RNA sequence: AAGGUGAUAUGAACCGUUAUAACCGGCGAUUUCCGAAUGGGGAAACCCAGUGUGUUUCGACACACUAUCAUUAACUGAAUCCAUAGGUUAAUGAGGCGAACCGGGGGAACUGAAACAUCUAAGUACCCCGAGGAAAAGAAAUCAACCGAGAUUCCCCCAGUAGCGGCGAGCGAACGGGGAGCAGCCCAGAGCCUGAAUCAGUGUGUGUGUUAGUGGAAGCGUCUGGAAAGGCGCGCGAUACAGGGUGACAGCCCCGUACACAAAAAUGCACAUGCUGUGAGCUCGAUGAGUAGGGCGGGACACGUGGUAUCCUGUCUGAAUAUGGGGGGACCAUCCUCCAAGGCUAAAUACUCCUGACUGACCGAUAGUGAACCAGUACCGUGAGGGAAAGGCGAAAAGAACCCCG
RNA sequence: CGAACCGACUAAUGUUGAAAAAUUAGCGGAUGACUUGUGGCUGGGGGUGAAAGGCCAAUCAAACCGGGAGAUAGCUGGUUC
RNA sequence: GGUAUCAGAAGUGCGAAUGCUGACAUAAGUAACGAUAAAGCGGGUGAAAAGCCCGCUCGCCGGAAGACCAAGGGUUCCUGUCCAACGUUAAUCGGGGCAGGGUGAGUCGACCCCUAAGGCGAGGCCGAAAGGCGUAGUCGAUGGGAAACAGGUUAAUAUUCC
RNA sequence: UCCAGGAAAAGCCUCUAAGCAUCAGGUAACAUCAAAUCGUACCCCAAACCGACACAGGUGGUCAGGUAGAGAAUACCAAGG
């Protein structure tokens, strides 16, 4: 494929947030703590080879940490990158381990 | 530096208990010598806010400097400040100034 | 009334501070005397 | 500034008056150009006096065999 | 080398005990984005392209190269035959940081003179350029005084003398003497001989340092006390009783300690070497012209034009050329001494961002660094910039289970 | 003529304020040499100025920051058993 | 931990300098609690309610004291919690503390094409050095270039999700 | 209608140059693939911004209901706060 890129680890970690399970109509989607820079296309393909599910579309964004914490008074942000990404209907979680 | 490894049966020196047995210990390179003959009855709170709020008022350690009765074979102390030779490849521990390696 | 300030990032570079410092003998001098002399965490641009 | 063949000057000095002025003096020599080389033909050097008179006892060639070589 | 997974906190999950677990030292591999930042741009850590690539489910991913100058090389190439200007490519190289000492270009004022212009402060502050480990200077157109010394540099004297100076304030030598250090050589050119000494960059080796380390002595008893290193009795080591640490002060408990060993590798300096370039040596030659002087204007010489030698010069002139030319404090004669217009050079001398060891009739938290502590932090400012407060339970966390008021 | 908007003639209050120049009631201009957002350009003996030495970051008969610097102070204060 | 003695060397002796740093007084439990758009009551919760939640009244603003966005801010948003310090009082409450959660785009915006003022600027012209100016050219919006609406939905997103 | 006589460049349309020369390209229809990456929370005439403050001050643009009224005055009200 044109797997030549970084399809290796563009995706990682779920989210099990409040949005989880609440965000399931015609198509369960997802979250994934996707790497800060995985783009949409790469994400679409990430779930292709792995998870073996059919992705319709991707979205993603950023969300930023922020907090003071220090030996006295400094502390800083953290940064992330959410990613909904939709799948389909005719294919459920199937043989897998939810969590 | 300390060389005194585990199971190394030493004796209490310097003070407090003193003249006590104790062996093994749990000293470590730049670490601590639990031994067996150093420990007064202490206490634990209920740190774990959980069902198992325990305690631990029994047993514990009493660091104390590595400066304890050197290993000792016959009487007491008997400094191990000597170095064997042509044995092992890593080390070559010797022993008290009485005999040779032990 | 108008208290002499009024912020505007864009208006904080060539016009003042920021990275523009790297465009003049003195400008670049500032960085040395600033950072080096008395290590500054500095921050200039945000 | 130039007088290429020879060094130049532009060194400062104080121009005293009747006793003293702690002022400053400087910029000297001059310029000119368009010097016909017996070879092909003139590149215009901006020499000056002491530079112009130098191209005489000398050459025009050796007087240039330096602004090239070195 | 028996432990070990950096710290504020364990804990979890673990790696190790024989010899590839840690940990220390050497050489490497990797090393995102920004930053000389260099493919172009840009409010720094972001944005956009060209041209090549591999794997390719064969759109792509990322990767890699592409800044600008300078030297050379080749190819292209205008007005104009030529030729240049210009253009392209390629290999080298530079570029930026950097504490001080050092050379150099530019250069104050407060201040003092009990005012202030000369004069001083001071060629200091500062700003700019450059290079080294030191730099710079350096083998007499030096000085001396009719005797002679013999490159530069740094130290003590000569001397606060001579002299300069609104002869004010103040500035302030040298000859000569005692020392540290101590070497002189190249081109200005041909021939003979002919790769010879001398250096420079490099691969190598040896010495001796730097980067991990190894061995390293000799104490029991009893007393007081929570605790013994302390009291008292006796005993032993000492090329080691520096020091630190250990539950009160220890040579003999631990780290060390004198002393004695040690390096795959990597490098500093030395010597030695090979390679490359250099070019020795003999003969006979050559001997630094817009220069020396000088007129005008200035600056430098302790010397403020003074009678002012000498040095550098902006500006304008301009010679002899070794039976010739400079100097010897206006200047002339005589005598003496030395050859300027070309260049290189170790050492003694200077400085401290940093390195390891060590020392102190140096401080001990209002001291000593601004900072003994997550300090150039918090703060404050548009900014440059300014710039804190803040140490100590105990030997041991044994940091107070549990109970009671709330 | 008169709202917005721009400006500040008068009085009271405030004067350790709500406020390091304002609040309240009046007041002047309000298609113009008008008014305002954004960004840019002029730098200190220098800028800008329908001119008051006005303005140049609560600073202006010569800005702020760092330096020469411990300027100088025939003056004032203080000077320990 | 200290140090007769005799000797040695001083950051050698404070009450003042509108001295410097810190701590604590005084006035004094005094003034003041920030627009004169005043609030009453019944429940709830709670150790406690004038102030918080629920409800009915009442009053205030409405070219706004409403709604949206830019600038600037940089989690202040929503949920749960806790009330030391911070709120000029109390506080069970908050823009406070500690946790979590929360901003989903081919059509909106920035990137991105384009250029303004102006900036930078190969080579180049100047200038003791630093550096000034500027040709090609390259940046620079506050201006010109292409395309979406209406319902619905979340505790909090929305011409982004359906 | 007037005098003070009112950006620029690109996209866009079009015309040709060199070049192409049964080709490529151009226009239209539809089929399909692509449209990346950042921002998006909340305050925003204010308790989240500039004023040291939960400060009677400052801050650009947009929207613009009923009765009355010349009206974005003013008074009482909607939605809302």
């Amino acid at each position: 494929m044109i797997r030549e890129e970084r399809l290796l680890k563009v995706l990682r970690a779920p989210h099990v947030s409040e949005k989880a399970s609440t965000a399931m109509e015609k198509s369960n989607t997802i979250v994934l703590k996707v790497a800060k820079d995985a783009t949409k296309a790469e994400i679409k393909a990430a779930v292709q080879k792995l998870f073996e599910v059919e992705v319709e579309v991707v979205n993603t964004l950023v969300v930023k940490g922020k907090v003071k914490r220090h030996g006295q008074r400094i502390g800083r942000r953290s940064d992330w990158k959410k990613a909904y990404v939709t799948l389909k209907e005719g294919q459920n979680l199937d043989f897998v381990g939810g969590a | 530096a300390a060389k005194i490894r585990r199971d190394d049966e030493v004796i209490v020196l310097t003070g407090k208990d003193k003249g006590k047995r104790g062996k093994v210990k749990n000293v470590l390179s730049s670490g601590k010598v639990i031994v067996e003959g150093i420990n007064l009855v202490k206490k634990h709170q209920k740190p774990v806010p959980a069902l198992n709020q325990p305690g631990g008022i029994v047993e514990k350690e009493a660091a104390i400097q590595v400066s304890n009765v050197a290993i000792f074979n016959a009487a007491t102390g008997k400094a191990d400040r000597v170095g064997f030779r042509f044995e092992d490849g890593k080390k070559v521990r010797f022993f008290k100034s009485n005999s040779e390696t032990i | 009334m108008k208290r002499t300030f009024q912020p505007s990032v864009l208006k904080r570079n060539r016009s003042h501070g920021f990275r523009a410092r790297m465009a003049t003998k003195n400008g670049r001098q500032v960085l040395a005397r600033r950072r080096a002399k008395g290590r500054a965490r500095l921050t200039v641009s945000k | 500034m130039k007088k290429d063949i020879h060094p130049k000057y532009e060194e400062i000095t104080a121009s005293c008056s009747c006793g003293n002025v702690m002022k400053i003096r400087s910029t000297v020599g001059h310029d000119l150009n368009l010097d016909v080389c017996s070879k092909c033909h003139p590149f215009f050097t901006g020499k000056q006096r002491d530079v112009a008179t130098g191209g005489r006892v000398d050459r025009f060639n050796k007087r240039f065999n330096i602004p090239g070589s070195k």
